[PDB]
This record gives C-alpha cells, sequence and structure tokens, in this order.
C-alpha cells in the first residue's frame, strides 16, 4: 500500500505480464529477420494462374 | 492453319536448363488443328514438338 506500479502499468513500447513462464506478452518494437523455406508442392506453377 | 497476325511473349522465363521458360503466343490461326514449333535459334529449347 505504498508500493509502485506495476510493469503491466508502467512499461515501455507496448508489453503485457503473467506469472507463468515470466513473459512479456506481445512486446511490439523494432523488426524481425523472418525467413521461410515454403513446401515447394504448395506452390503452383506459373503456367496455370 | 496458317497462324501469322500472332503474338509471343515470356510469362515467366527461368533462366534455367528444366524447362521453366514459359511464353503464351496469341495465335491467330485461319483453319485449327495442329501446329509444329521450334525455335531455329539454338537459344531456346522448347518441351513442346
Amino acid at each position: 500500500r505504498d508500493k509502485g506500479a506495476p510493469l503491466n502499468d508502467v512499461a515501455p513500447f507496448g508489453c503485457s505480464i503473467a506469472l507463468e513462464p515470466l513473459r512479456a506478452e506481445n512486446c511490439a518494437v523494432g523488426s524481425i529477420p523472418i525467413s521461410i523455406d515454403i513446401p515447394d508442392a504448395a506452390f503452383t506453377r506459373i503456367s496455370e494462374t | 492453319p496458317t497462324v501469322s497476325d500472332l503474338e509471343c511473349k515470356i510469362t515467366e522465363c527461368t533462366y534455367a536448363s528444366d524447362f521453366g521458360g514459359i511464353a503464351t503466343v496469341a495465335y491467330k490461326s485461319s483453319k485449327a488443328g495442329n501446329c509444329p514449333i521450334h525455335s531455329p535459334s539454338g537459344v531456346a529449347v522448347i518441351k513442346e514438338n
């Protein structure tokens, strides 16, 4: 009752919190260099579209 | 069929070995039927005779 406020109410760059694995969910900040290897079967050949 | 007054264009040319290069051809025939094809230049090798 003379504490400070919670990090899910004072954090920056947009986070939420849990007493669970101690995650800080959904922190929207910056970029992520993401790269995928699609299954070639999922491709449609060009001569059909 | 005489096919002239046509048009040809690649649509997805694959700079490659397997027959990845494709090209639509705006065929402008007189009769209707078969039409043998070939590139007299050796640049292009075609899967369809």
